[PDB]
């Protein structure tokens, strides 16, 4: 019984609601990992001790924040939860196959785990570049458990993102044209091409990366006649279309709760809003090389890729600018989702415009490897992917559950971490100008002001992570059911209730051919 | 040759109340509880090689 | 040989494994008195 | 509700997806075990669950689609881009391979005489066998088209005449391939020309076993009847990989057997 | 002289094969003169230019190469 | 979005532990490891 | 060339893909594989929703080109209009299910 | 260096950096005006009770919203540009230093004459003399003749390192197998500090950077008294 | 080097099958002569201690640890030199 | 289907006592939260 339905699933509903338990849980273990890391800069000296132990934490913290929390959850969770129900299907095109992709993350996780207890763990940075990744500087079986992680991980992710495409594609109304899908099935279905296309060239790198610790092979051996470039060109045509593959649903999701908290039918300028994610997909896949401004490659391509990654910049801007045209002659309802997405709008405005700052590689020699950089991706990331998780979990909680969570609380839970986030990363804008390197256990005595009020932060946020755990509880504690769902006309996924049985859509949808 | 897909249709069609992955009989359950069996078994074995391959 | 195989035999042969499956454990600890592996003993 | 009125398959629990996941850990870790505490025990139980798997996950599709008809249209036109998608993300699997090769031919380092064929590499011959293991792989491809037709006709006899030669010509490369490899006076360790050669063509004889054991496959539900005229999509599919297969040496034969040698 | 000059063949931040074909001209130049004499004439150039950009190491190692006679590259 | 009455209400006195609790569920293990550093780094 | 002998549908095909194989050629469709089309949607020329049920999501594409469907359920009984346009819409019993 | 509680970059000592810290300026003044023009948009969006929920067309000011960031993407690039070939631009430099890097200092290599070669590594914390920076001092310092266009070259002798010494407006990676160039140029005498910019390890942060540039006389003089 | 020729505009099984047998197979058959007849064995390499060959970081997981998978004695040397 | 359904019924875990509920969700999110701590005690105590 409990083993057929949790273990033997064939149910997108049920199969979605296992990834956000993961996901939640892998979210615990990577703030644990930030908090360490903090920990360890707080105070100018060493908590931990060598930049081994020390760059194994960060490590660890990329590879679970990355690969465990963000895609389990916007992709696995919201992505198999929702779809089905915004298209009108009875469930996902193959709903054993979604199973394994699932099922694949715990054993994933796993490995990933197990690195870092045997031998002294993996030190190598998420970008896991050889020589240091290598059997010398790294001997043992932590990289290699790291290695066979990553390839697991990549096998549930392109057999899911070819569940998405099928079923987002193949099992629409007959009526309905893909003109007539919602934002949040457009993203999903991008990012699920994204994801096929990148996916399989890391694992082509790793994998050649196994063999040259292995099997005696050298590709990125210049002993060999190898290149430890060549993998950095492997990692970065993946590691790139990576981060759009992470924000992608959150643009999605996004649209949604803008235009529900607005009062609005459909958001403003929806084929814009097409345009504008396919648009950002496809340069996505031509700028890996912006990544390796200080490598030594030629001047003009050197000048091609800071061309290509500013142009970047329009697509974005459709959006941003959508999304505000959105808010215009809303009835506004200032809803905890709403304050999320508000947040999102503008901190990832600041972390995308500090990335454009980046993307010339004149100045990028200088801003390259420094806390600039990390300022950039945090800001994209901790407040921008993050805060669209959170919007989209306190907006559909109800649906999901049936429950409702204590708005007030809810509201409490967004201030702490608004001041969190800031006061962590804004500093750190300072400390790269200024040439603090990235991945240092220590730093010279100038950059210790700026490096504490940054660890307090952080401290913050721990305060938000540990708070909504407890309102999840509430909500859950107390049982208040949903009664009422407004604008449900132009938002499908509410039509059958909270929470929609088992099996929704069993009689199909009616929908006319005009 | 034969040509029986007619009985196998049958037999599958049947009513039985059973999971595809068992409508066929007696092996069906010895394979799947072999499979089961090595899978959790192996698995607990990796979990003991990794605690011992944790420590100096 | 041949006439002994069937399509109706499982239910036997599932029900022979647990009866046998419990019949092969009693043999691993009578044989394990005798033995006495440390290993055995350490267990 | 209660009966479902939409031309969909909801599949019956499985505990398949779990098995091979667990068969997926056994493997990694196995091999983890195996290429640094010396012991394959873990990853032998791992390549037989994971058959286990396969055999049983693809008994029950059979089941669904043959015995109870679960497979209409709609359904299956969901397993033709399931499949095309899928050959797509093996397509781009392969192309880390090539961007490996040509990176490293395309600009040969020092360590290896500043040149390609590094010096001390002693190419096979294109003209020899390589030319011998193009030409079955491509008349392979004529034959199991003319055993897409004849299946489309009802031509019981010549499918499988057809689906046998074809099948016959796969193994051929296979063994005319394992031979090269025992031959080549070169191994994966001979720095970057062996790595990339042994890896690139290495996966691919990887999949032309991996496409014979489908056809194989194939074979046995015609014999047993399985596909009709009109509805036999485990042997599109099985025609859509043999032919990626073919593609794959063509890009081999001329860039590594070719071009960089 | 004072340092290697600006190389129109190797324009770019990448400099190994500068270095290297120097080191090889230079020793396939050297060869010739010893196999020829014509008074024993020395291209000195070719060794002063790649002393200055080769680091120590691959000069070493390469020299120890030519040396057991497994040097890669064809002089 | 509108909802019944709390099924089962959570009064403050119950909020406050749960609170507590939740808080002290992450604090404690974090402290302790934290606490003894020192002595870990030191054998 | 020449021969035979493999199955065909009409007479090897089975379960549902047999009842919508039969039930396509008698012109119906019961398994909801085509798109429904229009009626004048008037209130004497309401659009008929067939249904297996008492009521049915009904999604209405107001005009043409538009990318929003209002959504709504159709229930048994009188007809109903989107809430967009009025176009009506009634409910009608489900016959062919097997 | 670096000194406590800094916000920018550190003072330019070579002209490419200086040339740097203007287009930075240039970029951030546009950073500036944009992030401050969306959140003005905003919160302008969120203070009406007026309201005008219908149908909105888009694509007329979808124009406007297109061709702006596309002419200002323009207004960046091309400065951007310029100082990317002046930086890779043909230069006739006096003075080719090579440095190697190791796991766990850099070591140099002057040997356009005399093969001269030496070790730097960061100065303990615990034996640094009173005024002495805590993570920056290198036991040998790289000498270099101020005013005078050197080449530099990197590379590695193990995994990878970053050489960098942000003062100068450098930094270049230090692959094995791969001679990296670079034109140091200080305009000024002095010490400025650097540090290794590549996670290469154990001690990563504690494997930095100390160029001290004197009069060429000077410079001569190191140099023979360093063999 | 062709350009193409003999057109059958009506292509069914039995244009398969004739392409099969009349076409496939027989170039099978003649490259399966011509490789026989090219079947020239090389005298095995000499050998010279490069250092960019015989590559060995990591001794292999099998047999002594320094033996290739598919090691031929008679073409292919250890790193110290030919097997026997 | 005999899956039960409505809220509270359709998770993985009981949703009708608030206390045990209120434990598991302390074990749950608790020894993730734990886990990065340990493993780094873990490897301080290693030689
Ligand atoms: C979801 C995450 C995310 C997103 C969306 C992005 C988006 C962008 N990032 Fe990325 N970035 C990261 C996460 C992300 N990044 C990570 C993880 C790294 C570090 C990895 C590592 O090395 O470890 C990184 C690193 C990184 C680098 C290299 C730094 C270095 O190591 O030297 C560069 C450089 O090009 C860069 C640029 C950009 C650009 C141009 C965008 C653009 O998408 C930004 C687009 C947004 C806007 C431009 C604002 C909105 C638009 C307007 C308001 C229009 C008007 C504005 C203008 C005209 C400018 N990023
Ligand atoms: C998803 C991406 C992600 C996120 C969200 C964060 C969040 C945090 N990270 Fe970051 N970090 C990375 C990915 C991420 N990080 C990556 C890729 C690197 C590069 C590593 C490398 O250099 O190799 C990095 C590097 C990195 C550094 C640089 C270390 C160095 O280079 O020396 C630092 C230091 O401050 C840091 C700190 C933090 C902090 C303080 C948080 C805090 O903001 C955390 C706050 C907590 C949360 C926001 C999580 C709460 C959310 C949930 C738990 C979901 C709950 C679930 C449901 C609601 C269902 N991170
Ligand atoms: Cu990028
Ligand atoms: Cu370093
Ligand atoms: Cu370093
Ligand atoms: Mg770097
Ligand atoms: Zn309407």
């Amino acid at each position: 019984m409990f083993i057929n339905r949790w273990l033997f699933s064939t149910n997108h509903k049920d199969i979605g609601t296992l990834y956000l338990l993961f996901g939640a849980w892998a979210g615990m273990v990577g703030t644990a990992l930030s908090l360490l890391i903090r920990a360890e800069l707080g105070q100018p000296g060493t908590l931990l001790g060598d930049d081994q132990i020390y760059n194994v934490v960060v490590t660890a913290h990329a590879f679970v924040m990355i690969f465990f929390m963000v895609m389990p959850i916007m992709i696995g969770g919201f992505g198999n939860w929702l779809v089905p129900l915004m298209i009108g299907a009875p469930d996902m095109a193959f709903p054993r196959m979604n199973n394994m992709s699932f099922w694949l993350l715990p054993p994933s996780f796993l490995l990933l785990l197990a690195s870092s207890m045997v031998e002294a763990g993996a030190g190598t940075g998420w970008t896991v570049y050889p020589p240091l990744a290598g059997n010398l500087a790294h001997a043992g079986a932590s990289v290699d458990l790291t290695i066979f992680s990553l390839h697991l991980a990549g096998v549930s992710s392109i057999l899911g993102a070819i569940n998405f495409i099928t079923t987002i594609i193949n099992m629409k109304p007959p009526a309905m044209s893909q003109y007539q899908t919602p934002l949040f099935v457009w993203s999903v279905m991008i990012t699920a091409v994204l994801l096929l296309l990148s996916l399989p060239v890391l694992a082509a790198g790793i994998t050649m990366l196994l063999t040259d610790r292995n099997l005696n092979t050298t590709f990125f051996d210049p002993a060999g006649g190898g290149d430890p470039i060549l993998y950095q060109h492997l990692f970065w045509f993946f590691g790139h279309p990576e981060v759009y593959i992470l924000i992608l649903p959150g643009f999605g999701m996004i649209s949604h709760i803008v235009t529900y908290y607005s009062g609005k039918k459909e958001p403003f300028g929806y084929m814009g809003m097409v345009w504008a994610m396919m648009s950002i997909g496809f340069l996505g896949f031509i700028v890996w090389a912006h990544h390796m401004f200080t490598v030594g490659m030629d001047v003009d391509t050197r000048a091609y890729f800071t061309s290509a990654t500013m142009i970047i910049a329009i697509p974005t801007g459709v959006k941003v600018f959508s999304w505000l045209a959105t808010l215009h002659g809303g009835n506004i309802k200032w809803s905890p989702a709403m304050m999320w997405a508000l947040g999102f709008i503008f901190l990832f405005t600041v972390g995308g415009l500090t990335g454009i700052v980046l993307a010339n590689s004149s100045l990028d020699i200088v801003l390259h490897d420094t806390y600039y950089v990390v300022a950039h991706f945090h800001y994209v990331l901790s407040m921008g992917a993050v805060f669209a998780i959170m919007g989209g979990f306190v907006h559909w909680f109800p649906l999901f559950s049936g429950y409702t969570l204590n708005d007030t609380w809810a509201k409490i839970h967004f201030a702490i971490m608004f001041v969190g986030v800031n006061m962590t990363f804004f500093p750190q804008h300072f400390l790269g100008l200024s040439g603090m390197p990235r991945r240092y256990s220590d730093y010279p005595d100038a950059y210790t002001m700026w490096n504490t009020i940054s660890s307090m932060g952080s401290f913050i946020s721990l305060t938000a992570v540990m708070l909504m755990v407890f309102i999840i509880w509430e909500a859950f504690a107390s049982k208040r059911e949903v009664l009422t769902v407004d604008l449900t006309t132009t938002n499908l996924e509410w039509l059958n209730g909270c929470p929609p049985p088992y099996h929704t859509f069993e009689e199909p949808t009616y929908v006319n051919l005009k | 040759f034969e040509n029986r897909v007619a009985e196998k249709q049958k037999l599958f069609q049947e009513d039985n109340g059973l999971p595809v992955h068992l409508k066929g009989g007696a092996t069906d359950n010895i394979l799947y509880r072999v499979t089961m069996t090595l899978c959790l078994g192996g698995t607990l074995y990796s979990l003991y090689c990794l605690g011992w391959a944790s420590f100096p | 040989l041949t006439r002994f195989l069937g399509p109706r035999y499982r239910q036997l042969a599932r029900n022979w494994v647990p009866t046998a499956s419990l019949w092969g454990a009693v043999g691993a600890v009578g044989l394990v008195w005798a033995t006495d592996w440390r290993l055995i003993l350490d267990w | 509700m209660t009966h479902q009125t939409h031309a969909y398959h909801m599949v019956n629990p499985s505990p398949w997806p779990l098995t091979g996941a667990l068969s997926a850990l056994l493997m990694t870790s196995g091999l983890t075990m195996w290429f640094h505490f010396n012991s394959m025990t873990l990853l032998m139980i791992g390549l037989t669950t994971n058959m286990l798997t396969m055999y049983q996950w693809w008994r029950d599709v059979i089941r669904e689609s043959t015995f109870q008809g679960h497979h209409t249209p709609a359904v299956q036109k969901g397993l033709r881009y399931g499949m095309i998608l899928f050959i797509i993300s093996e397509v781009l699997f392969f192309t880390g391979f090539f961007w490996a090769f040509y990176h490293s031919s395309l600009a040969p380092t020092p360590e290896l005489g500043g040149c390609w064929p590094p010096t001390g590499i002693h190419p096979l011959n294109p003209l020899e066998v390589p030319l011998l293991n193009t030409s079955v792989l491509l008349a392979s491809g004529v034959s199991i088209t003319w055993a897409h037709h004849s299946l489309m006709e009802g031509d019981r006899k010549h499918m499988l005449q057809a689906l046998f030669i074809t099948i016959t010509l796969g193994v051929y490369f296979t063994l005319l391939q394992a031979s090269e490899y025992y031959e080549a006076p070169f191994t994966i360790s001979d720095g970057v020309y062996g790595s990339t050669f042994f890896v690139a063509t290495g996966f691919h004889g990887l999949h032309v076993i991996i496409g014979s054991t489908f056809l194989i496959v194939c074979f046995f539900r015609q014999l047993k009847f399985h596909f009709t005229s009109n509805h036999h999509f485990g042997f599109e599919a099985g025609a859509w990989y043999w032919h990626f297969v073919d593609v794959v040496w063509l890009f081999l034969y001329v860039s590594i057997y070719w071009w960089g040698s | 002289y004072q340092t290697a000059p600006f190389d129109s063949r190797f324009p770019n931040q990448n400099q190994t094969r500068n270095c290297w074909q120097n080191y090889l001209d230079f020793h396939r130049c050297e060869k010739a003169m010893t196999a020829k004499g014509g008074d024993v004439s020395v291209c000195e150039w070719y060794r002063r230019v790649y002393k200055s950009l080769c680091p120590i190491s691959w000069v070493s190692t390469w020299d120890d190469r030519r040396a057991e006679g497994t040097f890669p590259g064809k002089i | 979005i509108t909802a019944k009455p709390a099924k089962t209400p959570t009064s403050p006195k119950e909020q406050a532990i749960g609170l507590s609790v939740t808080f002290l569920s992450f604090l404690l293990p974090a402290g302790w490891v934290l606490y003894h550093l020192d002595n870990y780094k030191k054998s | 060339a020449s021969g035979g002998g493999v199955p065909t549908d009409e007479e090897q095909a089975t379960g549902l893909e047999r009842e919508v194989m039969l039930a396509a050629r008698k012109g119906q469709d019961p398994y909801n594989i085509l798109a429904p089309k229009a009626t004048s949607g008037t209130k004497e020329d309401p659009n008929l929703v067939p249904s297996i049920t008492n009521k049915r999501i009904v999604g209405c594409i107001c005009e043409e080109d538009n990318s929003t469907v209002i959504w709504f359920w159709l229930h048994k009984g009188e007809a109903q209009r989107c809430p967009s346009c009025g176009t009506h819409y009634k409910l009608v019993p489900h016959q062919l299910a097997h | 260096m670096a000194y406590p509680m800094q916000l920018g970059f550190q003072d330019a000592t070579s002209p490419i950096m200086e040339e740097l810290l203007h287009f930075h300026d240039h970029t951030l003044m546009i950073v500036f005006l944009i992030s401050s023009l969306v959140l003005y948009i905003i919160s302008l969006m969120l203070t009406t009770k007026l309201t005008h929920t219908s149908t909105m067309d888009a694509q007329e000011v979808e124009t406007i919203w297109t061709i702006l960031p596309a002419i200002i993407l323009i207004l960046i690039a091309l400065p951007s540009l310029r100082i990317l070939y002046m930086m890779d631009e043909i230069n006739n430099p006096s003075l080719t230093v090579k440095t190697m890097g190791h796991q766990w200092y850099w070591s140099y290599e002057y040997t356009d004459y005399e093969d001269l070669s030496f070790d730097s590594y960061m100065i303990p914390t615990s034996e640094l003399k009173p005024g002495e920076l805590r993570l920056l001092e290198v036991d040998n310092r790289v000498v270099l003749p101020m005013e005078m266009t050197i080449r530099m070259l990197v590379s590695s002798e193990d995994v990878l390192h970053s050489w960098a010494v942000p003062s100068l407006g450098l930094k270049t990676d230090a692959i094995p197998g791969r001679l990296n160039q670079t034109t140091l140029m200080s305009s000024r005498p002095g010490l400025y500090y650097g540090q290794c910019s590549e996670i290469c390890g154990s001690n990563h942060s504690f494997m930095p950077i100390v160029l001290e540039l004197v009069p060429l006389k000077y410079f001569e003089k190191w140099s023979a008294s360093m063999l | 080097a062709s350009a193409a020729k003999g057109d059958h505009g009506g292509t069914g099984a039995r244009t398969w099958r004739f392409l099969t047998f009349g076409l496939a197979l027989p170039s099978v058959a003649l490259c399966t002569l011509n490789s026989w007849l090219h079947s020239g064995h090389r005298e095995r390499p000499a050998f010279i201690p490069y250092h960019h060959l015989r590559i060995r970081t990591k001794p292999f997981s099998w047999g002594d640890g320094n033996h290739t998978f598919f090691h031929n004695p008679r073409v292919n040397p250890l790193p110290t030199g030919y097997e026997k | 289907s005999h899956y039960e359904e409505g809220p509270g019924k359709n998770i993985p875990f009981s949703v009708e006592n608030k206390w045990r509920l209120l434990a598991m969700m302390t074990l749950f999110f608790g020894s993730g939260f734990a886990a990065p701590f340990f493993i780094v005690r873990h490897q301080l105590l290693k030689k």
